């Protein structure tokens, strides 16, 4: 939860700011803005 | 300041002669355009009250101008009364209005307007628009003016400017720890070591090339696991080479630090970034193609080209960028407020803003980039409409003049600092003598030239000409039979091996084969099947026999074939450098082009965002059966469609239509919004800089050095010239080398005594020159909306000048006794003073109303005063020398021009049959189509300069409604009026490339004939 530019996630939670989890492999990234 | 003054005078001096010639030829052709074309741009299809009215129907007449806009645009339809002009639709009449097209800026009605039109024709800036308007109004047969002013002036004068820049540079150059066991265990270097890495890069780039809009989720999963596997492979290779190599030695080298950056990006994006317009970082893996440069000398040459641009020649590539940015700053600060305030005047009917503005600093940079790319007239029209016209005029031309020269100057500098450093035997002999006779060569050439011309008549109207069909059908049958018998005669005479080891008799073996299978299929069954139709479409390449039977054609084709390996190498390196941008653009814009529109009257309206936002919105708002979810015809949806889009962006045709869809694209299945992704313009600016400048520089340099190698190997000028043509070239050189002249025996007798002296005077010749000057300005000040009082004065002054010229000619004939006829330029003066006399007399005779006297014939006859100003060539030594160089090149120019005309003819006969029933959409008009040979030649002459090929291909790209109509009642042939996508793509792409090649051939020929 809330892993900034680490490519973590892989769980049932999201990440806080400018961060959403991905499809296929489950990682949350800085999609909203620059990392 | 004397140093900079000297620098300026030298910089103008190198271009002084070429600039004077440019202004002189442009002024002369401006006069020609003014005289032949004037007011015909004011020819709108003004409607008449066709239905009768009980009371007067002209009660007000304040707003009776019921124009009819051209289908697919918001511009009135132009017309002309001539038989070869554009004709009004039923219920309308062609009338002289008071407004010229393009915001009343595009016209031939005055000297300044004609000069601007001819300058735009020189720069080729959307010249096909002035050309289509002029042939809509004046007539098709006026295409000859545009051919003259394109081949000359534009082509020749760009050759002269490019050669002047090249000569100036060349002049400038002439002036110039148990882990150590695991560490050595590495041994990365091995058989197939770096070649297992090269293969991995090749397979990975091939994977990336298989991404598209309509990909199955399984296909996308398979394409992502492959990328994951290759990221693992590259990370492995990196760490296994880190441990094997020393900690400093590995990172000491840039070719390993490049892979470091690539792999760290591949790690820091594939899991630390999403594809929210950030798929470009997913496309950073394509940059690994640089590894193949070691095994690829041309790829290494391109890399060195880019490096020299950023390295030693950075001094001139920093000048390019800084002048672009300064132009952007000044333009924004001067015109952004006007662009914002008056955007209503220059916007599309449904947009609050124009596509190309100077409001921001990004958009001003973008218009400067477009100017340097060579599109300034339209933006100048908009910029003159909104902002101050004088300020707008200064900026757009200054950026076009300074910006284009420095691009060419850096192009040339990069081109030298990166490239220059029994009874059977009796019958056999009988056939030998028959086929080697002098009446069997001229007969075969005549037959070939009558099989060529016979193809031009098989058009759409051939159905309307019934007897012509049978005539052509039996002139083709007999011609093919005679060609087959001539081939059999050659087979009997010579040997099969002698036949089969030639580079030309094979070409004609193939033409005979295709014609003979076509006729055999027609005689036999299956004549109506699609393969047989495909075989019969190939009859357009029959004119290739004239390529073999003419010595100049043979020479030019052999010269271009000598450079085939260089051409193929540059094609391969360009293709793959463009593959990177194809895949990058596909990842950026794959499937994001589609949109909803409203199809009302053949006019497509983009549904506004308030009512439609989605593919599903557009369908839930489909009350009227006129909402259409359609894709932009040139899209980044596949690798192939991506490359047709890259070619359009590089050729600068179809450029805006792609730049708009890409920028406005928001997401997939979601309606485009105005400038939602406004920074995809940066992407296009990077694929044009790189895949345009650098690949073109590489191609040029490679072709030049191949042709220079052949020239130095032969040590002879006959690269494109012939033997008899070389003798004629020697004759012309002798004419030029005629420096000494025999002084004329002065007439001792009183008659002619002082007359000869007063004629041969410097005062006399300067007086004649200045008189020619006033006369030039006199025909220069001639406007369309002129009083009859003004026309009478102009005619009176023309008569006076003709009388003075005739007096001078007779005075020279009298005082100088046949030595007047001795001199060639004196002969030219005599013929141009006997043509002026004849034109004046003919005008007077026709004015007496002997018969119908069309004003266009008066205009044509009045062109005979062109000699009175063409006589000024002598006054300018530089103009005389450049014209002499042109005349020198005319042998080779004629050879390559005849090759180009042959390719034009072949592609014309292709288009006449593959594309007669395609609907008039954007560049295809009732006039500029492929239904008759003259129209096909108009289109092909237009696209030989690659102008408007997007406009002529977009109707081909249509595959269904609302853009076209499968199952149209008439024109049932080509599936109604929808074009064949693949056939049109092949046609237009191959034609523009093949003629880009042949035009480069003419360019290098003229330049190398100017060097000598
Ligand atoms: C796409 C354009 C790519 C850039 C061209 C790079 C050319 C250099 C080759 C890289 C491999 C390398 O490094 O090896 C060759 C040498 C250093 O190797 P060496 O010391 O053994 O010799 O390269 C060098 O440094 C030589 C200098 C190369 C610099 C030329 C490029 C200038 C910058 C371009 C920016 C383009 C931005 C594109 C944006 C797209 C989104
Ligand atoms: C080298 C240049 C290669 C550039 C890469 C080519 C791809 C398109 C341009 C680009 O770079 O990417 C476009 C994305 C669009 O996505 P966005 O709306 O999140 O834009 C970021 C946030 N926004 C809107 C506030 C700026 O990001 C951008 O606009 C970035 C826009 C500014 C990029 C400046 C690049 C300057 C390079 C100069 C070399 C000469
Ligand atoms: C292609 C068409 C033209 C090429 C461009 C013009 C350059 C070649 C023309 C010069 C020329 O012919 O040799 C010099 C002529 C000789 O005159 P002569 O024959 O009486 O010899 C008798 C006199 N002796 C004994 C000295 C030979 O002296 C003259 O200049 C008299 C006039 C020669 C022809 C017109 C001059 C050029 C004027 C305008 C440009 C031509 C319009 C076409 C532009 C290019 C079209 C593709
Ligand atoms: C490289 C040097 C460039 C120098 C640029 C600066 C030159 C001096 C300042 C700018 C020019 C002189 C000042 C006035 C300019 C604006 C005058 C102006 O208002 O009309 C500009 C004209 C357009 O007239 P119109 O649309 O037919 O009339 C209105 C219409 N009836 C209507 O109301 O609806 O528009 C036209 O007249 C169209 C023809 C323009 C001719 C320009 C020729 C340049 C050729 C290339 C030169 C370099 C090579
Ligand atoms: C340097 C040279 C740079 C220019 C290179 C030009 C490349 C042109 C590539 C051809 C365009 C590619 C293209 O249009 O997509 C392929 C097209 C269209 O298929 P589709 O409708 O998307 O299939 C839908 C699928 N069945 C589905 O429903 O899911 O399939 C077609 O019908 C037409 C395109 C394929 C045939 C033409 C190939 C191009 C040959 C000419 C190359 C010119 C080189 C010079
Ligand atoms: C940009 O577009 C605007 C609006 O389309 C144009 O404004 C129009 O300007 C003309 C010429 O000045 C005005 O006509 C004149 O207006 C007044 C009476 O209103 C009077 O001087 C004259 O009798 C004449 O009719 C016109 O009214 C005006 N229209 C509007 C809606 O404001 C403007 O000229 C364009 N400007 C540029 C720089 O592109
Ligand atoms: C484009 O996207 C989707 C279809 O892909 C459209 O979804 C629709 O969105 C509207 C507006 O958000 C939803 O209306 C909703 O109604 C009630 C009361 O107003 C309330 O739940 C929400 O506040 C909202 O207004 C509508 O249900 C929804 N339709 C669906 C989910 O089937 C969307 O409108 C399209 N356009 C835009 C501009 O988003
Ligand atoms: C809104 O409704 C109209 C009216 O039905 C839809 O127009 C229809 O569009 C489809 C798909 O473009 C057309 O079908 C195709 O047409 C031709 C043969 O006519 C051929 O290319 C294909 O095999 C296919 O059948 C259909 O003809 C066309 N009908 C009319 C009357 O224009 C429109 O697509 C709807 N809009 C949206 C956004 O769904
Ligand atoms: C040359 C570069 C290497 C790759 C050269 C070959 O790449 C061709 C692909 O782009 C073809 O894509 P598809 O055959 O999957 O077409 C699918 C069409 N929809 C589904 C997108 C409409
Ligand atoms: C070697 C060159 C071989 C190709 C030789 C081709 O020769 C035929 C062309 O000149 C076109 O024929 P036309 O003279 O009928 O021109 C058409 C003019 N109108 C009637 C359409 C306006
Ligand atoms: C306008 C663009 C297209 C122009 C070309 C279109 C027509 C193609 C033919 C053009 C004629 C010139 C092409 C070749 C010129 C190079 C010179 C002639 O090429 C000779 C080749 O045909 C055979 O090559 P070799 O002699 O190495 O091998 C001989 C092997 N056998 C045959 C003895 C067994
Ligand atoms: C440095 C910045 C200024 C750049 C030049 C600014 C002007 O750009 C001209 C180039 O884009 C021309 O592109 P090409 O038509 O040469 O593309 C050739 C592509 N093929 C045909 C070889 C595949
Ligand atoms: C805005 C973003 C996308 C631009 C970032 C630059 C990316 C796209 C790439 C494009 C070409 C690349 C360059 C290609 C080659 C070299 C030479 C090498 O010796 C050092 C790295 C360097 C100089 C690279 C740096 C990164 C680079 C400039
Ligand atoms: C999708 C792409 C990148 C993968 C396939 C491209 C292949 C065919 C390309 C990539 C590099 C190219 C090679 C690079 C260098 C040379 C050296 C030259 O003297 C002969 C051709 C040859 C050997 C090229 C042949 C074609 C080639 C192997
Ligand atoms: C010898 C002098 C006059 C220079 C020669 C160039 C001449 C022909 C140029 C310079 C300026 C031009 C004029 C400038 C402005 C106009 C107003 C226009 O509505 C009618 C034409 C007219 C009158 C132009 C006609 C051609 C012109 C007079
Ligand atoms: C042997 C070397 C040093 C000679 C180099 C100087 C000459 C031959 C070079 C320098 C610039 C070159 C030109 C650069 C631009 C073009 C336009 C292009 O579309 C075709 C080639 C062409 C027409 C080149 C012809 C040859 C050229 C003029």
């Amino acid at each position: 939860e809330c892993r900034y530019w680490l490519g973590g996630c892989s769980a049932g939670q999201t990440c806080c700011k400018h961060l959403v989890c991905s499809r296929r492999h489950g990682w949350c990234v800085w999609d909203g803005t620059f990392s | 300041l004397k140093v900079i003054v000297g620098a300026l005078i030298h910089s103008v001096k190198k271009l002084a002669d070429v600039t004077i010639l440019t202004i002189f030829c442009l002024s002369v052709f401006a006069l020609v355009g003014l005289q032949l074309f004037k007011g015909n741009l004011k020819n709108k299809c003004v409607k008449n009250d066709m239905a009768v009215n009980e009371t007067t129907n002209y009660s007000s007449h304040r707003k009776p101008d019921i124009y009819i806009n051209k289908r697919g645009t918001s511009d009135p339809l132009l017309c002309g009364n001539g038989s070869d002009s554009g004709h009004c639709p039923d219920g309308y009449i062609c009338l002289k209005t008071s407004d010229n097209p393009d915001f009343n800026y595009t016209s031939f009605d005055s000297f300044a307007w004609a000069f601007l039109s001819l300058f735009r024709l020189m720069t080729q800036d959307s010249w096909e628009r002035l050309y289509q308007q002029t042939l809509r109004t004046s007539g098709k047969i006026y295409m000859i003016f545009f051919v003259l002013v394109i081949f000359l002036g534009s082509f020749y004068l760009v050759n002269l400017i490019l050669a002047v820049v090249t000569m100036a540079y060349e002049e400038q150059n002439q002036a110039t720890w148990v882990k150590l066991k695991t560490i050595l265990f590495g041994l990365v270097t091995d058989p197939f070591a770096e070649l297992t890495i090269t293969l991995c890069i090749v397979v990975n780039t091939i994977f990336m090339a298989m991404e598209h809009h309509g990909m199955s989720p399984t296909f996308e999963a398979m394409l992502q696991i492959g990328n994951i596997v290759f990221t693992i492979f590259f990370t492995a290779e990196m760490v296994f080479k880190i441990i094997a190599f020393d900690p400093y030695y590995y990172f000491q080298k840039k070719w390993n630090i490049f892979d470091c950056i690539i792999v760290t990006v591949s790690l820091l994006e594939l899991g630390v970034a999403k594809k929210g317009s950030l798929s470009v970082l997913r496309s950073f893996r394509l940059l690994r193609v640089f590894k193949l440069a070691k095994s690829w000398p041309t790829l290494n040459t391109l890399i060195k080209i880019i490096g020299n641009s950023v390295g030693a020649l950075g001094n001139l590539t920093i000048i390019l960028a800084i002048i672009v940015f300064v132009f952007a700053l000044v333009g924004k600060q001067l015109l952004g407020e006007n662009y914002r305030n008056n955007r209503k005047n220059i916007s599309a009917p449904h947009e609050d803003w124009p596509r190309w503005h100077m409001h921001d600093f990004f958009h001003s940079f973008l218009i400067v980039f477009r100017i340097l790319c060579g599109e300034w007239i339209e933006n100048m029209w908009a910029c003159m409409e909104v902002g101050q016209k004088s300020i707008c005029l200064i900026l757009f031309l200054t950026v076009m003049v300074l910006g284009n020269l420095v691009v060419l100057n850096l192009f040339i500098a990069l081109l030298l600092n990166s490239f220059s450093a029994d009874v059977g035997w009796q019958v056999r002999k009988t056939c030998y003598r028959i086929v080697e006779h002098s009446w069997f060569e001229s007969f075969i050439i005549f037959m070939i030239l009558l099989s060529s011309g016979s193809l031009a008549f098989e058009d759409y109207y051939l159905d309307q000409k019934p007897t012509v069909k049978a005539l052509l059908e039996y002139t083709d049958r007999v011609f093919t039979f005679i060609f087959v018998f001539e081939m059999l005669l050659k087979w009997v005479a010579y040997g099969f091996k002698k036949y089969f080891t030639n580079a030309w008799c094979w070409l004609d073996f193939l033409i005979v084969n295709i014609s003979l299978i076509s006729l055999t299929a027609k005689i036999l069954e299956y004549s109506e099947v699609a393969p047989i139709k495909a075989l019969r479409t190939l009859r357009a390449l029959r004119p290739l026999r004239a390529l073999s039977r003419f010595e100049g054609m043979r020479v030019v084709v052999d010269a271009l074939v000598g450079a085939i390996p260089s051409i193929m190498n540059v094609l391969l390196v360009c293709l793959i450098f463009w593959l990177i941008f194809s895949i990058m653009g596909v990842n950026l814009f794959a499937g994001k082009f589609w949109r909803c529109i409203n199809y009302t009257d053949g006019e497509f309206s983009l549904v506004p965002l308030s009512i439609v936002n989605n593919k599903s919105d557009c369908k839930i708002q489909n009350s009227t059966g006129s909402f259409f979810w359609v894709n932009v015809k040139v899209n980044f949806d596949n690798v192939a469609m991506g490359y047709l889009a890259l070619l359009q962006v590089a050729t600068f045709k179809g450029w805006m239509d792609i730049m708009y869809a890409a920028v406005d694209s928001r997401e997939v299945n979601m309606q485009p919004k105005w400038e939602d992704n406004v920074y995809m313009y940066l992407y296009f600016v990077i694929f044009i800089i790189f895949g345009g400048f650098f690949t073109l520089n590489l191609f040029v340099g490679v072709i030049i050095d191949n042709f220079n190698q052949q020239k130095k190997k032969l040590g002879g000028q006959d690269i494109f010239m012939t033997e008899e043509q070389k003798k004629y070239y020697n004759a012309m050189k002798k004419l030029g080398s005629k420096k000494p002249q025999k002084p004329i025996p002065r007439p001792l007798n009183k008659f002619q005594g002082f007359v000869f002296d007063i004629v041969t005077r410097q005062a006399f010749d300067i007086t004649i020159m200045v008189l020619i000057c006033l006369n030039m300005i006199t025909m220069m000040v001639e406007t369309d909306d002129q009083s009859e009082e003004k026309t009478k004065i102009l005619g009176k002054i023309n008569q006076f000048f003709v009388a003075v010229f005739t007096g001078e000619c007779v005075m020279k004939m009298f005082a100088l006794r046949q030595y007047y006829f001795t001199n060639g330029w004196n002969v030219f003066d005599f013929i141009v003073v006997v043509l002026s006399i004849a034109s004046l007399i003919f005008s007077a005779i026709l004015k007496s109303l002997q018969s119908y006297f069309s004003p266009t014939l008066f205009r044509v006859i009045r062109l005979a005063r062109i000699g009175r100003i063409l006589r000024l060539i002598r006054a300018a030594k530089g103009i005389r020398t450049l014209l002499f160089a042109l005349m020198m090149s005319l042998p080779a120019l004629f050879n390559i021009g005849l090759l180009l005309f042959l390719v034009m003819f072949i592609y014309s006969i292709f288009g006449m049959s593959s594309f007669p029933h395609v609907r008039w959409e954007a560049g295809i008009d009732d006039m500029f189509n492929f239904q008759t040979f003259a129209n096909s030649m108009l289109c092909l002459f237009q696209i030989t300069t690659s102008a408007g090929w997007d406009g002529l291909l977009s109707p081909i790209l249509n595959t269904g409604p609302p853009y076209c109509d499968p199952n149209l009642p008439n024109s049932n042939g080509t599936r109604g009026d929808c074009g064949s996508p693949a056939v049109g793509i092949i046609f237009f792409t191959t034609y523009i490339i093949i003629s880009f090649l042949i035009v480069v051939n003419m360019y290098i020929a003229v330049i190398l004939e100017n060097f000598n």
